[PDB]
């Protein structure tokens, strides 16, 4: 273009998602695994399936970096072979969690030029890039992402710091709780393959309804609410009434044993803690996001908990698709695309001259 | 072309279908009237007027072979001619079938 | 050229002439509001004509464009210049020439020119009966 | 305007109408002259109807 | 401002109510007012001069019907305007009292003899 | 879902032909566009300001169709608040006009002859659209007659 | 401008003398309306039928009494 | 529902095209879906008059 050509790579918490601007898929997502001998060392599926004897490790776990060698080893072989470029020719957005530290970002950035060698560089939070694919800079950003999860507001230009909210919600902590109230109900369910199945069922196939207490006695009435999955190896593990009520943290969260609150009371939280004069603003743009819509009607219950959330003086104004899952990718996918963006984007000249930390204040 | 279609205008046993045939012969003729009366104004342009003997060349095959029909027969040689693969042949049938078909 | 053009002045001739005769009080109340709502299409083409007479005095007029002008009132003028010679021969009056115009609504269906022209006929000349 | 024959069409119309009341009528006074417009209202041509449905309206005042 | 919106003005400045409050008033005078743009008679500054004396007159108050003249001649004075006509024509027909026919009275020019 | 319905809006303003690059390039316009207002008094008064205007230059029927719609719309308000941004960026007879000599119970009216005139002009207006043909049918030919070969060729351009 | 500022000064003069106008003949229309009605006098349309829309409007404003 | 979306649908198509707006019905029945959702309409006349503008380049 007029800006070299740029790489946007998100480092989630089962599978990192690499590719090119400009790409409405990601154009590679791999397990996150960087193999150890209990071989050398390898990124795919025969790695992560040989984890017994070759680790597989977990570079982020809370929202900030449980192991620095496990990140830097996925980012080098992202770019080695989920990518196969040179890292000196391309300008690359790294990711980060909404609110991480300003000096692991210093270190973060020293090692991304000195270590590592890019020219020019950007790294930025998770909720601003689900904000640029909902087309607007201003609202309240409701961000699910795997091991990462903020009701973040957002006013034009940074985030309010005071007001942005963590709660931990991921597809991981949805298979846990499927194996956990399975394995509380009776069923035997120890192994991870089995584990690794209803992580499977619990993304695509599973169901979700209006609300949980209506279909608990739409079931208990007659049950059918069971589908078959029928694979070849012969495992059939899924019921219909336990899957909906894995998620039911979202409106009522002590049923999975959650001490915080719930999704519409988190956001509810959020937006009575900005100010009463933007409320309605940001209220004009609330969005939804989570990897759980490959099955749709998560948003219909979400439309209606939005409803019951702010008191009845305005209408809902609520950007609810049936697509959202990769939401953190489109955003950097067309932002880091754009020529105009260049002149927010932070080059080695300026960085050598003026030290690392003017990367928190040029880039944002 | 000119013969054809005011004798059959005039004569209505043969059919309401062979009178809006005529209708939609009235129709196309009309358009070469339009062309006629900007090359008067002109006034070798050879290019000017070929393209209107790819155009007559249809019309009299058209004209010539829907004699002696009527009724849903006319419905069968109407169909003669959406039997083409030539889209400029395939417009000009089309504005003659649903007139046909009415 | 001017004998393929003579045509419908006698279907103007025709049809002015019906006006008159056939909307004396002898010949009936339908028989007036037949001529009445025929009158109105006399009226369309008079008006075109004095257009005409502007652009041929501006020299933008000739018989090549005329040909083509006069095209859609010339099947127009063919339907009502047929209808009087019908109503004529027959002397009709009353519901014999409201049959003529119930079956002449369905006989044009082909056209939709032909076909507007009839049924506004039709509407209009029902009315006193 | 074909010397503004456009413009003088309804002319000739409401003319002859007007000369017809004018010959029906002639030393009609009374009851007489509001039988002398009766039954020209009642044309078939809607052109008549309307104008002489404004005259007896002014002759029955 | 535009002509239309010019009319929302007009509902909330007599009706205390917002354009919100009532709004089928405001609906029911776009229906009135646009047909036209003008006047439907031809003006002339002198029998508007003449009607608003005539009505001083019917109120016996000689004296204020030539006060008026002198209003006029310092809105002449100043001359900023040319629609003399219209605004006077408007405030005569509401006028109030502080306490027959017009067939034969004259009436302006109806532009039935003018290009419309 | 809203990530689709940009590439289907960019399907239908563009017939095919590239069309396998510029389609998700044109799709980022759509997103790029969007924000550009985001970043920078009732609904139904909006059509009522335009129906003022229908009944300044005429046409009266319509004003009172615009109008019908909307008040049996109002039992989708942020519908047609679309519609009336994109009303002045769109594109730039019969035997019952005028007509009196039909009609069964129709009051006295007596002459007008002052839309008589506008009575011409419905007529006017269509046989000068069909001199405007015949005036872009001697020009769309002598723009290319006049001119060089190669601009109604591509060979030529080769 | 300085010129400018003294014809806006000479119009408001003409409108208060506008507003006398209004007050000795008893009207009541005050200045605020008045500011309305000069306007659509300016554009031009049929005085009367302002003055029978305003003799509407005062009648659907003595439903709020 | 379908019924009366329907219907929705029919009042809304005659109101668009005796306004002669630069839209059709296909691109009409996609931007009333995606009013639907809650989508700012001054913000749609902005990406549809520059989405129009960008692909007029091309031909």
């Amino acid at each position: 273009d007029d800006d070299i050509a740029a790489l946007v790579v998100d480092n989630g918490s089962g599978m990192c998602k690499a590719g090119f601007a400009g790409d409405d898929a990601p154009r590679a997502v791999f397990p996150s695994i960087v193999g150890r001998p209990r071989k050398d060392s390898y990124v795919g599926d025969e790695a992560q399936s040989k984890r017994g004897i070759l680790t597989l490790k977990y570079p982020i776990e809370h929202g900030i970096v449980t192991n620095w060698d496990d990140m830097e080893k996925i980012w080098h072989h992202t770019f080695y072979n989920e990518l196969r470029v040179a890292p000196e020719e391309h300008p690359v957005l790294l990711t980060e969690a909404p609110l991480n530290p300003k000096a692991n970002r210093e270190k973060m950035t020293q090692i991304m030029f000195e270590t590592f060698n890019t020219p020019a560089m950007y790294v930025a939070i998770q909720a601003v890039l689900s904000l640029y694919a909902s087309g607007r800079t201003t609202g309240i950003v409701m961000d699910s992402g795997d091991g990462v999860t903020h009701t973040v507001p957002i006013y034009e230009g940074y985030a309010l710091p005071h007001a942005i909210l963590r709660l931990d919600l991921a597809g991981r902590d949805l298979t846990d709780y499927l194996m956990k109230i399975l394995t509380e109900r009776g069923y035997s369910f120890t192994t991870t393959a089995e584990r690794e199945i209803v992580r499977d069922i619990k993304e695509k196939l599973c169901y979700v309804a209006l609300d949980f207490e209506q279909e608990m006695a739409t079931a208990a009435s007659s049950s059918s609410l069971e589908k078959s999955y029928e694979l070849p190896d012969g495992q059939v593990i899924t019921i219909g009434n336990e899957r909906f009520r894995c998620p039911e943290a979202l409106f009522q969260p002590s049923f999975l044993g959650m001490e915080s609150c719930g999704i519409h009371e988190t956001t509810f939280n959020s937006i009575m803690k900005c100010d009463v004069d933007i409320r309605k603003d940001l209220y004009a743009n609330t969005v939804l996001s989570g990897g759980t819509t490959m099955y749709p009607g998560i948003a219909d219950r979400m439309q209606k908990e939005i409803t019951a959330l702010a008191p009845s003086t305005m209408k809902i104004k609520i950007i609810a698709p049936p697509e959202r899952k990769y939401s953190v990718w489109i955003g950097g996918s067309i932002l880091a695309s754009l020529s105009t963006f260049q002149q927010m984007w932070i080059s080695k000249q300026e960085y050598d001259e003026s030290g690392p930390s003017i990367v928190h204040r040029k880039c944002f | 072309i000119r013969r054809y279609t005011d004798q059959r205008s005039l004569d209505r046993s043969f059919g309401l279908v062979g009178q809006s045939f005529c209708a939609a012969l009235h129709q196309e003729l009309r358009e070469y009237y339009r062309l006629l009366s900007v090359l008067h104004s002109q006034l070798r342009l050879l290019v000017w007027t070929y393209d209107p003997k790819i155009r007559l060349k249809t019309l009299a095959a058209l004209v010539d072979h829907c004699q002696g029909r009527k009724g849903g027969e006319l419905a069968s040689a109407v169909h003669a001619y959406t039997k083409t693969g030539d889209p400029y042949m395939r417009s000009l049938v089309q504005h003659i079938l649903s007139l046909v078909s009415h | 050229l001017v004998h393929r053009i003579l045509p419908v002045a006698a279907s103007y001739s025709a049809v002015t002439r019906f006006i008159e005769e056939k909307s004396s009080f002898e010949y009936g109340q339908v028989n007036h509001a037949l001529a009445a709502a025929m009158r109105t299409l006399v009226k369309e083409h008079l008006i075109l004509v004095s257009q005409l007479e502007q652009l041929h005095r501006q020299g933008l007029l000739s018989l090549q464009k005329l040909w083509f002008y006069i095209q859609p009132a010339m099947r127009t003028m063919d339907i009502l210049a047929s209808l009087a010679t019908s109503v004529d021969k027959g002397e009709c009056l009353g519901g014999s020439t409201l049959s003529l115009l119930h079956d002449r609504s369905f006989s044009y269906t082909g056209d939709s020119q032909a076909q507007e022209l009839c049924l506004y006929l039709t509407k209009a000349a029902s009315a006193p009966y | 305007l074909r010397r503004l024959l456009v413009w003088t069409y309804d002319p000739k119309i409401r003319l002859k109408t007007l000369a017809a009341l004018v010959d029906h009528c002639q030393g009609r006074k009374g009851g007489e002259l509001a039988s002398a417009v009766h039954a020209y209202t009642k044309t078939g041509d809607p052109y008549m109807r309307s104008l002489v449905q404004h005259i007896l309206s002014l002759v029955s005042h | 401002k535009s002509p239309n919106v010019l009319l929302q003005n007009l509902c909330c400045r007599i009706l205390g109510r917002s354009e919100a409050d009532v709004a089928q008033q405001f609906q029911y005078a776009v229906r009135v007012i646009g047909s036209n743009f003008a006047p439907t008679v031809e003006r002339d500054e002198f029998l508007v001069a003449e009607k608003i004396k005539k009505e001083l007159i019917r109120q016996r108050r000689e004296a204020d019907a030539a006060l008026f003249s002198e209003l006029h001649r310092k809105l002449h004075s100043q001359g900023v305007l040319k629609n003399k006509w219209s605004i006077l024509y408007l405030l005569l027909s509401l006028s109030e009292d502080p306490r027959s026919y017009a067939t034969l009275f004259a009436q302006a020019l109806p532009r039935d003899a003018h290009s419309t | 879902s809203i990530t689709q319905l940009f590439d289907d809006l960019c399907e239908a303003l563009l017939p095919a032909a590239n069309r396998k690059r510029a389609k998700r390039s044109l799709k980022k316009v759509a997103y790029n566009a969007l924000f550009t207002n985001l970043f920078q008094l009732p609904a139904r008064n909006k059509i009522l300001m335009l129906s003022f205007d229908l009944r300044v230059g005429g046409l009266g029927p319509k004003a009172d169709r615009l109008e019908e719609l909307v008040e049996e719309l109002e039992a989708v308000g942020s519908v047609l608040d679309l519609l009336v941004q994109l009303a002045g960026s769109g594109p730039p007879r019969d035997y019952f006009l005028n007509n009196k000599h039909v009609g069964r119970n129709v009051p006295y009216s007596g002459y007008d002859c002052d839309d008589l005139s506008v009575f011409e002009m419905d007529v006017q207006s269509l046989i000068s659209r069909e001199e405007c043909l015949c005036h872009s049918m001697i020009q769309e030919t002598l723009q290319v007659m006049e001119a060089a070969p190669g601009t109604g060729l591509p060979t030529v351009g080769l | 401008a300085a010129a400018a500022a003294a014809n806006l000064n000479a119009v408001r003069e003409t409108m208060d003398v506008l507003l006398e106008i209004s007050r000795i003949l008893n009207t009541g229309l005050d200045m605020e309306t008045l500011s309305i009605c000069v306007r659509l006098c300016e554009q031009g349309i049929n005085p009367e039928a302002l003055s029978s829309v305003i003799k509407e409007l005062r009648k659907a404003t003595e439903a709020l009494k």
